[PDB]
C-alpha cells in the first residue's frame, strides 16, 4: 500500500482585480 | 530547521447509528523545512604615506561608510532580494496575493488610476481571523491620498 | 553553501519514459520513490512494483522479475484483487509537481517499476527516479 | 521500517542518456549529482554544467541555457580556461559503482547538464541525477 | 417532542342583529413535532513504532 | 412629479414636513398614525448627489 504525497513546485502567480462600488446611479 | 503544519484532514463525518463501525479518515501533513544564512564581505585598500600624512583621518570614515552600506544594502535585499546567495523578499518572489486596480476613463482615453475607493477597500479587506495588520507604503504615496478632490473642488 | 548530498542519499533512474531499471538496495537499508511528469495526462495511470534475486551465474547480475505482494496496514479498506503492489498516479497531476511513495516492507535485492498492462500510453510521460537513505557499508 | 524517503530529499532527472533535463532547484538550498554508468567506457567522459533563468513569459519555465561559472577554493591549481564548470568521469568507472559530486555556489533557479563536445558518443551510456535537499519552498 | 400553534382562528363577529350566519367560527391548530440527534463516529490507528 | 415627461405620482420628503407643521398648533398636540413601511419610505430617501 503505497502513500502518495504530492506537492506543486512553482506557485503560478496571481492577479484579482480589486473591483470596487460604480458611482451611485439612480434607478429611472 | 523548522516544522510547518500544512493541513489539518478530517474524520469525525456523521453517519447513521444502527451500525457498529466508523470510517478512516485521513490524516494531514508536518512538511518539516530548512533555511540558510548568507554572508556579506568585501575589502578597500588605504596607502601607508597618503593616508598617513592626510588632511585628516579617513579610515574611520570608512568604516562608518561599511556598517552603513551594509545596513542600507540589508534591508534593501530583505525587502526584494533574489534567492541567489541573498535572502528571498517578500516583493519579488511573488508569494504574496497581489490585486491591481482597474482603470478609469479620460475623454474617451482609459488610463490607470488610484481612487480613494480602492485604499478603503484594500485595508478593510484582510481576513479579520489574522489578527490586526499594519500597511507600509511611501511618503509620496501618502501625499497623494491626502490631496484627494471630489468633483465639486472640496477635499 | 550546498553539502556534496551525493555522497549519501544518492539516485538512480527507475522508469526513463520506456526502460525499466534494476536499481540495487542491497546496502542501503531504506528508499522511496519520486514521480514527476514531463507532460499532462489523459487518464488515470498505474504502475506495477516488482523485484529479483541474484542469479546463480553471477550474484551481482539481475534475476527475473518478480512481484510483490501489498502487505496492508491497519485502516485498509481495499486490496488489489491479486493482492500484488501498485501505485498510480492520480489524474489531473500537472507537470510541475513531484509526488513521493514507496512499500512498506522491503524484499530481494533491487527494485523495478514498470506500467500496468492497457496503460502504457500516459507511461512515457512520466519519469521516476529511486533515491536511498542508508549504507550498512 | 523504511521511511518514505520521496518527500524529504527527492530526486529529478537530469541526463537520461538521450536530452538533458532542467531540473528546478529554487525551492530547496543544496543538491548534488548521482553519476552513473550503465555500460563499459572508452575514453574520459567530461560534462559541461548549465544553469537557467525564469523566462519573462512565463516566471517558472526555462528560459536560456546560461554557463554556470567555475569558482576556485583553497588548494585549486588548476583551473580550466575561464572558469565554467565542467565535471570529468575519469575511465576505469565500471558500472555498479556511482560517483557523485556538486558545485559549491548556486546561480540562477535550476541547472542542466549536457555532454561535452567530443564525449556525448560515451555520454549515450551514462545517467546523471540530482537530489535536491530539505529547504522551505 | 414539541408543540407549534400554526394559527388562532376567527370567532363570529359584530353582528348587530340577528342574521345567524357566523356562530362558530373556525379555530387553529396545534401541530405535535418531533425531532432526533445524530453523531460523528470516527476512528484512527498507529502501529507501535511509527508512533513510538 | 415629472419623470422624463410621464408625471408619475410621488411622495417625497418635503410632503412629509410640510404635512405636519400645517396642523393648527391651537387643536393642541398631535400624534401622526403610519404604516411601518412608510417610515421605512421615508428613511430611505436620496437626493440626486446620492447622500441620504
Amino acid at each position: 500500500m503505497v502513500k502518495l504525497n504530492c506537492r506543486p513546485l512553482c506557485q503560478a502567480p496571481t492577479a484579482s482585480r480589486l473591483v470596487s462600488p460604480p458611482c451611485f446611479i439612480c434607478r429611472g | 530547521t523548522y516544522m510547518k503544519i500544512a493541513d489539518y484532514g478530517q474524520l469525525g463525518e456523521y453517519t447513521c447509528d444502527a451500525k457498529c463501525d466508523a470510517e478512516f479518515g485521513e490524516p494531514g501533513n508536518i512538511r518539516h523545512l530548512e533555511g540558510k544564512t548568507y554572508d556579506y564581505r568585501g575589502v578597500f585598500c588605504f596607502n601607508r604615506k597618503n593616508l598617513q600624512e592626510a588632511n585628516y583621518d579617513f579610515l574611520s570614515f570608512m568604516i562608518g561608510a561599511a556598517q552603513r552600506s551594509h545596513r542600507i544594502n540589508r534591508n534593501q535585499a530583505l525587502m526584494i532580494g533574489k534567492g541567489v546567495n541573498e535572502p528571498k523578499g517578500w516583493l519579488t518572489e511573488n508569494c504574496f496575493p497581489v490585486f491591481q486596480t482597474l482603470p478609469v476613463d479620460v475623454n474617451g482615453t482609459s488610463t490607470p488610476a488610484f481612487l480613494a475607493q480602492d485604499w478603503r477597500r484594500f485595508v478593510t479587506s484582510f481576513p479579520a481571523e489574522y489578527g490586526e495588520a499594519r500597511s507600509v507604503m511611501h511618503q509620496n504615496v501618502f501625499g497623494y491620498l491626502a490631496a484627494m478632490v471630489d468633483a465639486n473642488g472640496r477635499f | 553553501m550546498n553539502f556534496n548530498v551525493g555522497v549519501d542519499f544518492p539516485s538512480f533512474i527507475a522508469w526513463d519514459g520506456e526502460e525499466s531499471f534494476p536499481v540495487k538496495v542491497d546496502g542501503f537499508n531504506q528508499f522511496g520513490f519520486t514521480f514527476k511528469t514531463i507532460a499532462a495526462l489523459t487518464a488515470a495511470t498505474t504502475f506495477n512494483i516488482f523485484y529479483h534475486e541474484p542469479s546463480d551465474a553471477d550474484p551481482c547480475v539481475p534475476g527475473p522479475a518478480i512481484r510483490v505482494p501489498e502487505v496492508p496496514f491497519c485502516d485498509t479498506v481495499l486490496l488489489s484483487e491479486d493482492g500484488l503492489a501498485a501505485v498510480t498516479l492520480p489524474e489531473t497531476v500537472t507537470p510541475d509537481s513531484f509526488c513521493a511513495g514507496t512499500v512498506p516492507c522491503m524484499n530481494g535485492q533491487w527494485i523495478s517499476i514498470a506500467p500496468a498492462t492497457g496503460s502504457e500510453t500516459n507511461a512515457a510521460n512520466v519519469q521516476i527516479t529511486v533515491t536511498m537513505k542508508g549504507a550498512t557499508r
